[PDB]
């Protein structure tokens, strides 16, 4: 889902 | 059956042997899925723990097929690419919405001044 | 079982790694009509191999294609798959050309 | 300051649990220069995977002819295999990669296969 692809921009700080 | 297989191997399976054969299958495993079979199992694996790393790729491709077909639906251009404005339409709207500077620096960050490859990016993403 | 071997062979297919004739016989033979997920990764497994060996079979008749880009006779095939890169068994090699009379339409009907 | 990305993208791909070889290193280089975009990081990436993909299938045939399964091969002999099977190269770059590994005529096509 779209929430993955957020989380995962996120992690990347 | 292979032709050309010689007669060793055993004693487990090293993971990159493993990763390759999921690709041969039509998969592709990423370093993360390859992280967490090393932080199980080690570096190589038994031929059960080898069909659990295939199950592991197989929920991967996937969910980068469901990501890849729900950027397509966006795709006006024809085929293949998105621009950062339509990107960051998607990212700032919906979910846990990023912001709009938080949408920028991830897309600045990423490439192409007004084109983006969403389906490389799904892949990274993952 | 789950899934019909003729659904598993079409999912082959469409993944551009196509089931031999033989490998269909064979999988039946040993599961029945119908595979678990385990069989069905095994019989991928198979298919891979079929692919593989076809390309690596056409490649080795190109590395002896001197002859512009036309074939080779039966005697220098069979030389090229036992005694040269023992690919298959006299027997096999013997009995597979008897089914003829170029090289890249013989790999992919040995298939 | 900017002391060139390769040597940093190498560096990330082996914290990723990824071995860029000498050869990875300098085929990149030759594509795109001394920097990398995200972009073309993350097909070099994808190269390095191939290249060991393709390393591979070669270590599958250097076995197939190691008859007396002895671990060795003559240079001629996998000359023949480098050029016709997996990504083919040319007869130049063959004994070329070949004569750098070298010194011996029989190679330990294991060693070999895990230097290039």
């Amino acid at each position: 889902s779209l929430m993955r692809v957020q989380a995962h921009i996120r992690k990347r700080m | 059956k292979d032709m050309f297989n010689t007669k060793s191997s055993n004693g487990k399976l090293r993971i990159e042997d493993a990763s390759h054969n999921a690709r041969k299958l039509g998969l592709a495993p990423s370093s993360t899925d390859e992280k967490k079979i090393r932080d199980l199992y080690g570096d190589s694996l038994t031929y059960e723990q080898y069909l659990e790393y295939l199950t592991m790729c197989v929920h991967d491709r996937d969910n980068m097929e469901e990501l890849i077909k729900m950027f397509s639906h966006f795709d006006n251009n024809s085929s293949g690419f998105l621009t950062k404005n339509q990107m960051k339409n998607i990212l700032t709207t919906w979910g846990d919405a990023l912001t709009e500077q938080e949408a920028n620096d991830a897309l600045n960050a990423f490439s192409s001044e007004d084109r983006i490859n969403y389906k490389l990016f799904c892949e990274d993403i993952l």
